[PDB]
């Protein structure tokens, strides 16, 4: 009932077992006398199976004995994983001791059936009023963060992590393989000192690790997020969850790596893979079931001219929302640095969100477009050359672009105020009032970093 | 007349520069194009 | 020994079976656990098969045996207002389906001698389609466009518009998220269009085979009314996903790759399906029903959907499928973002049936207005460089602008036959020659409302009877004239 | 002897005969107990022959028995095939009874020799304004139509059938065609009304048939037309025979589909390695030998709307007159949409069509080519920044471009206007007058779909 | 003097034979030894010296020099002279005559393009006048 | 402080080895695995903490922190930073130094284009002055 390795090429390890017992697909095998463990991708007949190595691959030679656990790779899930960092197999690495959780879940599971889907399309309300009006999210949707290396892209992640737990009482999971740029403090340190560590679970992997570990990282997270969503309160309602499966690498792999989040490999395993079944199944597991929702946020790195419509559309096809980070906006002292014109969403539809919100939107974007077209003329000369009904447009555009600013709770260490969580209705009211021209007499800079319009009025009154 | 000169001159200059960049793009595509077919043809050699 | 065998390889949904000497092509095979498969290639010592269901419960050495029957699907009038998967099993949880008849999934189309020319119209509810690209009962049109351009909306509008026509509808969804399918079903039930519609779902979670046999089962379900002297209609939401699934399932079966990966018989795959949508003659009907119904002719209208990559109408599948259908409805992203909500490109979109699939009033009023727009496009493109223009060029440009801005319509707002007739008559007669370029939608909306409030019997007669006479024409002209004055916009 | 099937894949079936009975190439085999028949393609040795099924594959299993006819597929030919519709193997599908003939001919045969070859001497008049001027036809010649989907190949072919093939002395026409079954059936009924059916033979094959049927359909039409060409009565020497083929591409597609399965490496753009020879063996049989004259019209499909594809590029060398349809002109509203340029005929010679005709054609082509090169300058420079002669050339080229359009008798359903038929001398006179500079005042609008010049003069009054 | 009407069709036939014989494929599926095919053919058009003719005929002919001139013909698709075979054969010959499609339609009947057509032998192959 | 003279030549050598090992070429100029080749190498440059030093040295060294700085060099063809290999390396580095050839020829000897080059860590690295 024990197997022997017969072939080791790249990530693939063909193992051979007797006729009576052959491990089924997705079973976990343990190699005696070595840390490495293997997963059964496919059967080839004559009691021969093909496997990918997960555990560390050192001192692996042909002819070693392998035993079978007759079960899929299981990961610990619970409330005791909050604030801990673990590897793909769920073993802790932060030297903080073991995990008190005693319950495990398999990482391979079928997607929810057609009868378990949501009755209606609801929206996820976050604390950032730029997102909630220009590119609203959807429970169960998919979001893509497009931006360069100039913006850390991490402050927004921390703010979302804090806001979901503060408002909707939702925990979050973060799964990543490698760090593209290390200029900021490492994420674990950035959370530890921002006091958001208690609300998040982390899974990490290194490039210099068996290729099997680099794959299957998203599966380990999705399982944790699924356990977090289904668990119910005394009322019996579930919880919403955000999965920050950051894009592991650039489109060189991303094209076949962003697909790893859906079940395709970035040329990691040369020999026959079996991820076509994994496609769709890994993509149809991020949905809003009747009890709860799991919304996925995926970053992406674009050098230039490879985002949104001109992008290769390998990743842009399935994304329900895209948030674009502009270097120029960041260099103009505006935070968060999210450009309203380039950012788009599929939820900006009168049927799904309402005619009031839709008509409130697409009116500010018109002002932005008019100001962008008049910028050169404004650059050529000031309001003195400008005629009537365009100076008002310029002033309103400046007011709204300054009003897009908002304090963050994650920056409470450097902020006297504890940050703001502006409700969506308040943002709609403020933007409608400002578009009506009533707030034109309000002096400028009162919309800057004053968060909600109501706070802006008080700031205008005091100075 | 003089004004026309300058305007016309600018056009010529612009045209020249334009040609250069197009050439670069063309070359890229050319090379890229060839590579693709070779791969496909090699696939056929493994189709048996 | 001739009917039982063992599995020797499981990988990605493909199963290789030893034995099974007496096995047919396309025959059904049963696995332990209630899983069914079909045989697609029979080599010298092995039988390749695909699994219809979840293959993760199959292991090497498990027994299998041949049923002896071809794949069949339940069919009947009891499947109306129901959602099923590719095998017809209900998934909406409203109870079992009281199936009375089972029909084969793969079958051949009727011969050329048994068919008849199409001469009856199918109304969609879009002004730009009912006038420039007519659709008739038995004609296979095609919807072709880029992603997020409005392909699904037109099919749903076409399904909704058949509330009073008495023709049944079938909707097939391939490679789509469950949320979109649920939303589509909710919208169908909200408008009351579910009373005569069946839904077949093959989502992304379902295996490749389920995404490859869905259109065939849908067409088999739709052929029940065609073979019995009634009219039907079927919409495949995306055939490109079927092509991808077929490519994957063929590549896994060890078959040599072709251009753009797709192996051979892709054109055969897409042609043996679209050739089954036809209008059949009466005599075939009496022969098939054995004299139960006489003097009746059936039909089956198909509206497949194909998506292109960055406006590529030159790839393998986009060119292969265009040469099969009887027309194309082409959609631009450039026109969609410009503001033209029904972004239909005239000149490149044609209908081969022509005026033979229209009512008399629509046929005679809308005579050669597609050519006018096609000429206007080039004339406007060229006249920008012209220094001065003759009177004839200015009149043509103004008429083209008015016609282009006239054929804009809002979603979920079908127009009746009388409304289209009134709009086309007003356009052809040139009653809006003085109306400003803007505020055109307001003008015709108010005109349609006014003729709906008054002159009611005339509109009812037009709707029930598609007829144009001197006395039918005179009232429409007088009404427009009456509306021209003593009214506000 | 009797062979047994050992392997079937799609439409390709291999059969293992005994050592001494191996059938030769292209021999027809009958499968006992079924209506399916097979044709040989290769001799893979060891008594095994690869074959393609001539029919549908239903209820076919391994181990079935097959009998060798030891002859190619034979079809019935004679006068009794007139007025009938038949499948590829020569069986009636018109439900009118069996064909009463005992003369049969093999489908496969060799092309005529160099010694028996003829020379075209007489012109053919069709009534098309553009065809008669820039591309004259010849009796016993070859004509080809090149266009992409939805440009007007079928309409032009039907108009040509109506114009010349409707009524002539004993033309004994032949129509091997396939395509859409809606356009078929409409044709059989259309002819049955005119009574032309008693002097036409139709071989028809649907496009949903297995690749075996679509590969050999044309070789039946050629076989039936050769008999009409060669037969002679009391020194009658037959009569001019007309051939119309609409399925040439489907032949190449079937060859491409079966080439990979037969075990042959790919070539060029996913094409079979033997494209040129396969086209040649077919197009060298469609000829007028000294014993009889055949005038043939073919429809050629251009994939992706580019003429440099290997399929339409190989065909140019096999035709005497080529008419190329352009998508731009079709989208411009002009029909028939024929490109004055890139349309040539070998009979366009001063010693064949005379002197005035040659000069008129050359002048028209020169004017159009000169106007073609002026579009970029007008795009960049203003229309006023051109020489007066260039302006005259542009205007006359536009008038000439509109002047090639006329309404057809067949396309009345699409538009409603009645058809027209213009004699050659009227076209010559009109074009001579136009190039001279008269007709200049007449607006270019009055030249659309207006038959002869006098109707242009009459229409000038209205618009 | 010898004229080959189309070397492109010879190349196509050679490619077909090689592909049917399973020789390894290359750009446009052409086999490896395709430049050599035209190289060993076009290099036989030469002018031998009087000594070669004297030796070959064993003294039958004295004081006479032979020659052989070749005029191969090549067809290009859409003017793509950068294709594999046109580039292969251009580098072998001693000159090129280019015929344009636009000049043919414009009325220049011989349609010879002067500006990209060159002869390497030059004026050494002309009479005095 | 380690300086790799040219990682592009390393990419070429890796491509040669992979192609000689009969691996499929793919639709790109270089195999995809090249990406990992330039990541596993570039990950190993980091600054460890004082606790790691003491743990590794078993208490022989205390109150000190290690370091390792890398300066890879990549060559571009005709100033194309959008090519397969240059795009990969830019995405996995903390800063870039752009040397233009136009500035080099036009008098400027150290041709450091400050418009595009960036360090992404300012002030913390520099001294107080
Ligand atoms: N006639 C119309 N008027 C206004 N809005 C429209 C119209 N047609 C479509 N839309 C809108 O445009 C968007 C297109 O959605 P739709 O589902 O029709 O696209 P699609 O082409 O099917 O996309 P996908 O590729 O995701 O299937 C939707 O927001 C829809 O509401
Ligand atoms: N003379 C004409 N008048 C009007 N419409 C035409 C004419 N010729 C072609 N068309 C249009 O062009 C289309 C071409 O269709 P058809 O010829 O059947 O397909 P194909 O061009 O692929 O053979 C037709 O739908 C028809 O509407
Ligand atoms: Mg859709």
């Amino acid at each position: 009932s024990s197997g022997r390795i017969i072939q080791i090429i790249g990530a693939v390890i063909d193992v051979e077992f007797e006729r009576t017992s052959v491990p089924k697909i997705y079973d976990a095998l343990q190699v005696d006398g070595t840390e490495t463990t293997l997963e059964v991708q496919q059967q080839l007949g004559d009691g021969v199976v093909r496997t990918i190595a997960m555990g560390s691959t050192e001192g692996l030679k042909r002819g070693l004995t392998v035993t079978s656990t007759n079960a899929p790779i299981s990961v610990p899930v619970g409330t005791a994983t909050l604030g801990r960092i673990m590897d793909v197999l769920g073993r802790p690495i932060d030297e903080a001791g073991p995990v008190a959780t005693e319950e495990r879940l398999p990482i391979h599971r079928q997607a929810p059936s057609y009868a378990e889907q949501a009755a209606s399309t609801d929206l996820l309300e976050t604390g950032i009023k730029v997102i909630d009006l220009l590119c609203p999210f959807a429970k169960g949707g998919k979001v893509g963060l497009f931006g360069g290396a100039g913006v850390g892209k991490t402050v927004n992640m921390m703010e979302l992590i804090n806001n979901i737990a503060k408002a909707h009482s939702g925990l979050s999971v973060f799964a990543g393989v490698g760090e593209r740029t290390r200029e900021g403090n490492d994420f674990y340190h950035e959370m530890k000192d921002s006091n958001v560590l208690d609300k998040v679970a982390m899974v990490y992997g290194q490039m210099n690790e068996p290729p099997g570990n680099r794959l299957r990282v998203a599966l380990t997270g999705l399982t944790m997020a699924e356990y977090f969503r289904d668990e119910k309160d005394e009322n019996g309602k579930g919880r919403d969850v955000l999965l920050f499966v950051d894009n592991i690498y650039r489109y060189t792999l991303a094209g076949t790596e962003v697909s790893a989040l859906l079940g395709r490999m970035p040329s990691a395993v040369g020999y026959q893979p079996t991820l076509a079944e994994e496609m769709g199944v890994l993509q149809e597991r991020i949905t809003s079931t009747k009890s709860g929702s799991i919304t996925s946020i995926q970053a992406v790195y674009v050098p230039a001219d490879d985002l949104t419509d001109p992008s290769p559309a390998t990743t842009f096809a399935h994304l329900d929302a895209t948030v674009v980070l502009s270097r120029d906006i960041a260099s103009s002292g505006i935070y968060p640095a999210i450009d309203p014109l380039d950012s788009t969403s599929r939820q900006l539809d009168p049927l799904v969100v309402g005619q009031e919100h839709y008509e409130i939107a697409r009116a500010v974007q018109n002002v932005l477009q008019r100001y962008k077209e008049l910028k050169d003329i404004i650059a050529i000369l000031g309001m003195d050359e400008l005629a009537e009904e365009d100076k008002l447009v310029v002033y309103r555009a400046r007011k709204i672009q300054r009003f897009f600013s908002q304090p963050f709770h994650v920056a409470e260490v450097f902020t006297g105020a504890p940050g703001k969580l502006v409700p969506l209705k308040e943002t709609i009211r403020g933007f409608k009032g400002l578009l009506a021209g009533e707030y034109d007499h309000i002096p400028e800079q009162a919309f800057y970093m004053v968060g909600g319009i109501d706070e802006v009025i008080a700031k205008a009154e005091k100075l | 007349q003089s004004a026309r000169m300058v305007a016309m001159k600018a056009a010529t200059d612009n045209a020249g520069q334009l040609i250069k960049d197009l050439q670069l793009i063309y070359n890229k595509l050319r090379q890229a194009a060839i590579t693709q077919e070779i791969s496909e043809i090699v696939g056929g050699a493994a189709a048996v | 020994a001739k009917n039982e065998g063992t599995i020797v390889m499981v990988s990605d949904g493909i199963v290789r079976i030893h034995g099974l000497a007496d096995a047919m092509y396309g025959e059904m095979i049963e696995f332990d656990g209630g899983l069914f498969g079909m045989a697609l290639n029979l080599e010298q010592d092995s039988v390749g098969a695909v699994v219809l269901g979840n293959y993760l419960s199959l292991q090497e050495g498990q027994k299998a045996r041949c049923t002896g029957r071809v794949l069949e699907v339940p069919v009947g009038p009891e499947l109306l207002g129901r959602v099923v998967d590719a095998l017809g099993n209900p998934i909406d949880g409203k109870g079992p389906i009281d199936a009375k008849l089972t029909d084969a999934v793969e079958k051949v189309a009727p011969g050329v001698i048994w068919r008849q020319s199409v001469d009856q119209p199918v109304q969609t509810g879009y002004k730009s389609v009912d006038t420039m690209i007519p659709v008739g009962r038995g004609q296979r049109e095609l919807i072709i466009g880029d992603r997020q351009t409005g392909k699904t909306a037109m099919a749903i509008d076409a399904i909704i518009a058949q509330k009073n026509s008495g023709i049944k509808c079938v909707y097939v969804a391939i490679g789509q998220k469950q949320s979109t399918i649920a939303n589509v079903v909710r919208k169908l039930e909200e408008t009351g269009a579910m009373a005569y519609t069946t839904v077949v779902a093959a989502a992304a979670a379902d295996p490749a085979a389920m995404q490859y046999l869905a259109p065939y089962s849908g067409c088999t379900m739709g052929e029940y009314f065609r073979d019995r002297g009634e009219d039907a209609l079927i919409i495949y939401d995306d055939l490109s996903k079927q092509a991808v699934a077929y490519r994957q399932i063929s590549l896994l079966l060890r078959r040599p790759p072709g251009r753009e990966a797709y192996p051979g018989d892709v054109f055969y795959l897409h042609s043996r399906l679209l050739e089954r949508a036809s209008r059949v003659s009466a005599e075939y009907v009496e022969k098939f029903t054995n004299g139960a119904v006489t003097g009746k002719t059936g039909s089956l209208t198909a509206l497949p959907i194909i998506e292109t990559q960055a406006g590529d109408v030159s790839a393998f599948v986009p060119t292969n499928v265009i040469s099969i259908t009887d027309g194309q409805i082409f959609l631009e992203t450039s026109l969609f973002n410009a503001g033209i909500r029904p972004a239909v490109n005239a000149g490149i979109s044609v209908s081969r049936v022509g005026g033979s699939a229209q009512t008399k009033i629509i046929k005679k009023l809308s005579g050669g207005i597609r050519t006018a727009l096609a000429q206007y496009r080039e004339l406007a493109a060229f006249a920008q460089f012209a220094s001065d223009l003759d009177e004839a060029t200015r009149k043509q440009l103004e008429h083209g602008q008015r016609v282009t801005e006239l054929m804009k319509q809002k979603q979920y707002a079908p127009y009746s036959i009388a409304d289209q007739a009134v709009s086309v008559y007003a356009s052809n007669e040139g009653y809006m020659a003085d109306v400003e370029v803007k505020k055109i939608v307001d003008f015709d909306a108010a005109l349609i409302a006014y003729f709906r409030s008054e002159y009611a019997p005339l509109m009812k007669q037009i709707d029930e009877t598609g007829d144009y006479n001197k006395d039918i024409e005179a009232a429409i002209k007088a009404g427009i004239e009456s509306f021209k004055a003593t009214q506000t916009y």
